[PDB]
C-alpha cells in the first residue's frame, strides 16, 4: 500500500518563564520513531522505535543539529507573528508546524506537504503543486511575499520530492519488519441488558496495525447508523489500536444484528454475531 | 551592508584573535569563510538564524557565536600551523540563498614581534633613454623588507592622489621563500607623458601606508618599533 | 486565537482481567492549546507512576496525548482520569469502565 | 553535492569572447555568480532559478540549464577590467552554497605598437643604487623568475595611460650584486629579439 | 530526516 512520513512541530512561548518550549516529533505512517524536547537533558534527537536506532552516529548528529535549528527558527516565529499580529507581550502563542511526502504502492512520490498554524488556526501552506503559497491573511501575505523572494518553495519541493521520499523508502526497509507488517484486528462482542426490554451489542477490534478500520452494525439488512455509538479510534500504547461500536436493541432482536469488520490485515472482512 | 573592521590584523601565535562581522541588511544567515593564495574559499562555520550555528568544512582551531542577528564574531584560538589567511564573511537573507560578502580582512599570525619590519621605500627616476625613445616617463617605486604583507600603496601627484598611468603589483615577492615570515618587496610604476616630467614644478611622491604593531605590542629590539605607519620616498620634475 | 476542549476516553490495553498486570491509558485528543493536566486516580488518589506520550497532532491542527500506567486491576478497586484544561469550566472526571 | 568549473583558468586577449562552464550531476534550486578581485570580496553578478532562464548584464550572459545541473556565464568582447576569480555557487541542502573552485580569468590588452626595451632607473635619493624596466613588449611575452635568489623579479603587469589612449606591459628587475646589470637582468626569459637595450 | 535549512516566517 501507500506510505508516508510526516514531522510535526510545536513551539508554546511562555512569557516570564523562559524561552519557547519546542517538540518535534517525526512519523512513519502510523509509527512515531523519533522526538526532540527542548526541555529535556539529552538535547538530542531521540529514538522512539527500534528500527531507527540502527542508523550511525552522523545520522544523529544530524538530526540533532538540524533539529536545534529548527527550534531557534521557530522561536523567533513567535516573536513576529506577535508582530504581525500586534499582540501583547504577556500571553502564550502557538506556531505549529508539518512536512512531509506520501508515495503510493511502487514507492513513488505522491503528494508533498509543508504548512503552518498559528494559535490552532491556518497560516501559511505550501499547494500540491509545490510551488504557490496559500496565505490566510495580510501576516501570511507577507509571509509569502518574504518565501517568494527568496524561492523558498523551489527549495522545499526538491527536499518533499526527493531527499525526503528517498528517507522514507530508507526507512521502510530498514523497519520492513515493523512497518511493512499489519496486525489484523482481534474482536469479541459483549452483551449487556440496559433495561427488562433493551440490550448493548458492542463489538470490539483490538491490536490492530494501520490504524484505519471500519466497524459496522446492520440488521438483516445493512448498515445501522441509528443508536450506534462508535469511539474515536484510540492507541492502545504498545504501538497497536483500538476501536468500538455498540448497538442498543429490544430484547430478543440480538439475532437480527451483525458487526462487519473491514481492516487491511484482513483478507475478507469479519462478520460477527452475538452468541450466548 | 557588511562590515569586517579591521582590515589588518596582526598577531602573535597563541595570542587568540576575534574577528568581527557586523551587517546591516537583515540577513538571518551568516558565513565565515577563509582563502589562501590563488586558492578558492573553505567555509569554516556558518549560522542559519540567530543562536544557532554549525561547523563548516574547516572548522578546528575557530568557534564562532550568534547572540545577535547583526554579528557572527569568529575567533581564531590555538588552531594550528596555518591561522594566516584571508578572512571572509557573508550574510543571506534565508540560509541557502545568495549570498552578500564582506571586504575580508587579512590576518598575519607571527611567531616572533622581532620578525615585524617597516618597508623601506624608494622612487627610481624615469631614464632620458625612454623619454626620447618614448616621449613617455616611467617612475619606479619599490617597498621592500616589509612583514606583515600588509601594505596599501598610493602615488600623489602635486598633492592630489591619482589613479591615472598607475599599476601595482598584484602580490609582493618573499625576500627568503624558505622562511615562513620572509619579509616582501612590491613594486609598483607610475606613466606620465615626457612633458609632464619636463615640468620642475611637478612633485611625485610614492606613499606606502603600512600595518603593523599596536601599543599593545611590548618592544625591547634597538631599531624603532615597527608600528603602523606611514612610508613615502618622492621626487621632483627636471627640464631638459 | 481559538481553543478546542478535549475528547477523553479512559480504557486498558488488553481486556482486563482481575489480578493480571495490564496498562490503564487516559487518551485526550482533539485539543487546543497544548497545555493540559492529566492525572490517573486508583480509589480517588492520583498514581505516581504515570507516563504520556510526545506531544502531536492532527490534521485540524489540535493536539493528542496518550497517558498510561502499568496496574494491576482488580474487582473492587476503581480508577479514573482527571482532566483539566483552559476550556473547561471545572476538571473533568472519567471514570473507567471495563467494558468500554 | 558538487560543483565542477572548468577551465581553472583561462588568458584571452582584450576583445574576443570567452565561457566558462559550472557543472554538476545534481539539481540545484538556485544558482549564483560571483567575480572575485585578489584580497577583496566576492562580487555578486546574478541569481538565477529556472531551469532555461538566461539572463544578461552588460557583456555577461548567464544561463541556467533546463535541468538546473548546469550553468555558464559567457563574456562578449573582453575587456582589461573582466579579469578577476569568477565563482558559481548553488543553494546546499544543509543551509549554505555549494562554490565552485572558480575560473581564474586574464585578460591581456592588445599591444598595437610594440617597442620593448630593458631601461636603467635610477634612485631618486641615492647614486648608484637601481632597478632595470623591461617594458613596452607585446602580451604574447612572458617574464620568468630569476636565476639567482639575490635576483628580484617581478611579474608583469599593465599599466593605462588613458590620456594618451595608450597601454604597456612591464617587468621590474633589481639586485643586491655587483655583476647583476640591466643587460643579463631578464636572461631567464624570452625577450623580443629586438629589444631595445640602451647604451 | 528533516530539512537541513530552515527559514524565518
Amino acid at each position: 500500500g501507500s506510505h508516508s512520513m510526516r514531522y510535526f512541530f510545536t513551539s508554546v512561548s511562555r512569557p516570564g518563564r523562559g524561552e519557547p518550549r519546542f517538540i518535534a516529533v517525526g512519523y512513519v505512517d502510523d509509527t512515531q520513531f523519533v522526538r526532540f524536547d527542548s526541555d529535556a537533558a539529552s538535547q538530542r534527537m531521540e529514538p522512539r522505535a527500534p528500527w531507527i536506532e540502527q542508523e550511525g552516529p552522523e545520522y544523529w548528529d544530524g538530526e540533532t543539529r538540524k533539529v536545534k535549528a529548527h527550534s531557534q527558527t521557530h522561536r523567533v516565529d513567535l516573536g513576529t507573528l506577535r508582530g504581525y499580529y500586534n499582540q501583547s507581550e504577556a500571553g502564550s502563542h502557538t506556531v505549529q508546524r508539518m512536512y512531509g511526502c506520501d508515495v503510493g504502492s511502487d514507492w513513488r512520490f505522491l503528494r508533498g506537504y509543508h504548512q503552518y498554524a498559528y494559535d490552532g488556526k491556518d497560516y501559511i501552506a505550501l499547494k500540491e503543486d509545490l510551488r504557490s503559497w496559500t496565505a490566510a491573511d495580510m501576516a501570511a501575505q507577507t509571509t509569502k511575499h518574504k518565501w517568494e523572494a527568496a524561492h523558498v518553495a523551489e527549495q522545499l519541493r526538491a527536499y518533499l520530492e526527493g531527499t525526503c521520499v528517498e528517507w522514507l523508502r530508507r526507512y521502510l526497509e530498514n523497519g520492513k519488519e515493523t512497518l511493512q507488517r499489519t496486525d489484523a484486528p482481534k474482536t469479541h462482542m459483549t452483551h449487556h441488558a440496559v433495561s427488562d426490554h433493551e440490550a448493548t451489542l458492542r463489538c470490539w477490534a483490538l491490536s490492530f496495525y494501520p490504524a484505519e478500520i471500519t466497524l459496522t452494525w446492520q440488521r438483516d439488512g445493512e448498515d445501522q447508523t441509528q443508536d450506534t455509538e462508535l469511539v474515536e479510534t484510540r492507541p492502545a500504547g504498545d504501538g497497536t489500536f483500538q476501536k468500538w461500536a455498540a448497538v442498543v436493541v429490544p430484547s430478543g432482536q440480538e439475532q437480527r444484528y451483525t458487526c462487519h469488520v473491514q481492516h487491511e490485515g484482513l483478507p475478507k472482512p469479519l462478520t460477527l454475531r452475538w452468541e450466548p | 551592508g557588511i562590515t569586517q573592521s579591521p582590515k589588518y590584523l596582526f598577531r602573535k601565535e597563541g595570542q587568540n584573535v576575534t574577528l568581527s562581522c557586523e551587517q546591516n541588511l537583515n540577513h538571518d544567515a551568516m558565513y565565515w569563510y577563509r582563502q589562501d593564495p590563488g586558492q578558492g574559499l573553505r567555509l569554516i562555520y556558518y549560522s542559519q538564524i540567530v543562536n544557532d550555528f554549525q561547523k563548516g568544512d574547516i572548522a578546528e582551531g575557530y568557534s564562532v557565536s550568534r547572540e545577535k542577528k547583526e554579528s557572527f564574531p569568529l575567533t581564531v584560538t590555538s588552531a594550528q600551523k596555518n591561522p594566516t589567511a584571508f578572512y571572509l564573511c557573508a550574510s543571506s537573507s534565508r540560509s541557502s540563498y545568495e549570498q552578500y560578502f564582506g571586504p575580508g580582512t587579512r590576518l598575519t599570525v607571527t611567531e616572533d614581534l622581532k620578525n615585524v619590519f617597516p618597508p623601506e621605500v624608494a622612487v627610481f627616476e624615469p631614464s632620458e633613454a625612454e623619454i626620447s625613445h618614448t616621449q613617455k616617463a616611467t617612475l619606479v617605486c619599490l617597498a621592500t623588507g616589509f612583514y606583515p604583507d600588509h601594505v596599501e600603496l598610493s602615488w600623489w601627484v602635486n598633492g592630489k592622489e591619482v589613479h591615472s598611468g598607475v599599476s601595482t603589483d598584484p602580490q609582493p615577492l618573499k625576500e627568503q621563500p624558505a622562511l615562513n615570515d620572509s619579509r616582501y618587496s612590491l613594486s609598483s610604476r607610475l606613466r606620465v607623458s615626457a612633458t609632464f616630467w619636463q615640468n620642475p614644478r611637478n612633485h611625485f611622491r610614492c606613499q606606502v601606508q603600512f600595518y603593523g604593531l599596536s601599543e599593545n605590542d611590548e618592544w625591547t629590539q634597538d631599531r624603532a618599533k615597527p608600528v603602523t605607519q606611514i612610508v613615502s620616498a618622492e621626487a621632483w620634475g627636471r627640464a631638459d | 486565537m481559538i481553543q478546542r476542549t478535549p475528547k477523553i476516553q479512559v480504557y486498558s490495553r488488553h481486556p482486563a482481567e482481575n489480578g493480571k498486570s495490564n496498562f490503564l491509558n487516559c487518551y485526550v485528543s482533539g485539543f487546543h492549546p497544548s497545555d493540559i493536566e492529566v492525572d490517573l486516580l486508583k480509589n480517588g488518589e492520583r498514581i505516581e507512576k504515570v507516563e504520556h506520550s510526545d506531544l502531536s497532532f492532527s490534521k485540524d491542527w489540535s493536539f493528542y496525548l496518550l497517558y498510561y500506567t502499568e496496574f494491576t486491576p482488580t474487582e473492587k478497586d476503581e480508577y479514573a482520569c482527571r482532566v483539566n484544561h483552559v476550556t473547561l469550566s471545572q476538571p473533568k472526571i472519567v471514570k473507567w469502565d471495563r467494558d468500554m | 553535492q558538487l560543483l565542477e568549473q572548468s577551465p581553472q583558468f583561462l588568458s584571452i586577449q582584450e576583445g574576443e569572447n570567452l565561457t566558462v562552464y559550472c557543472n554538476s550531476s545534481s539539481v540545484f534550486s538556485s544558482l549564483q555568480w560571483y567575480r572575485q578581485e585578489p584580497g577583496e570580496g566576492p562580487v555578486l553578478l546574478v541569481t538565477v532559478v529556472t531551469g532555461g532562464e538566461v539572463k544578461k548584464l552588460k557583456r555577461l550572459t548567464f544561463q541556467f540549464g533546463d535541468a538546473r545541473k548546469d550553468s555558464s556565464l559567457h563574456i562578449t568582447a573582453a575587456q582589461p577590467g573582466d579579469t578577476g576569480l569568477y565563482l558559481c555557487a548553488g543553494a546546499g541542502s544543509q543551509g549554505n552554497l555549494i562554490f565552485g573552485k572558480g575560473t581564474k580569468l586574464s585578460v591581456k590588452p592588445n599591444i598595437q605598437n610594440p617597442d620593448p626595451a630593458v631601461y636603467q632607473l635610477r634612485d631618486s635619493k641615492s647614486s648608484d643604487k637601481s632597478v632595470c624596466l623591461f617594458t613596452d613588449f607585446d602580451s604574447q611575452t612572458n617574464v620568468s623568475q630569476s636565476k639567482d635568489s639575490d635576483v628580484y623579479i617581478t611579474d608583469k603587469t599593465v599599466l593605462d595611460m588613458r590620456s594618451m589612449d595608450f597601454k604597456s606591459n612591464s617587468a621590474v628587475a633589481w639586485s643586491n650584486k655587483s655583476d647583476f646589470a640591466c643587460a643579463n637582468a631578464f636572461n631567464n626569459s624570452i625577450i623580443p629579439e629586438d629589444t631595445f637595450f640602451p647604451s | 530526516g528533516i530539512l537541513g535549512f530552515v527559514f524565518t516566517l
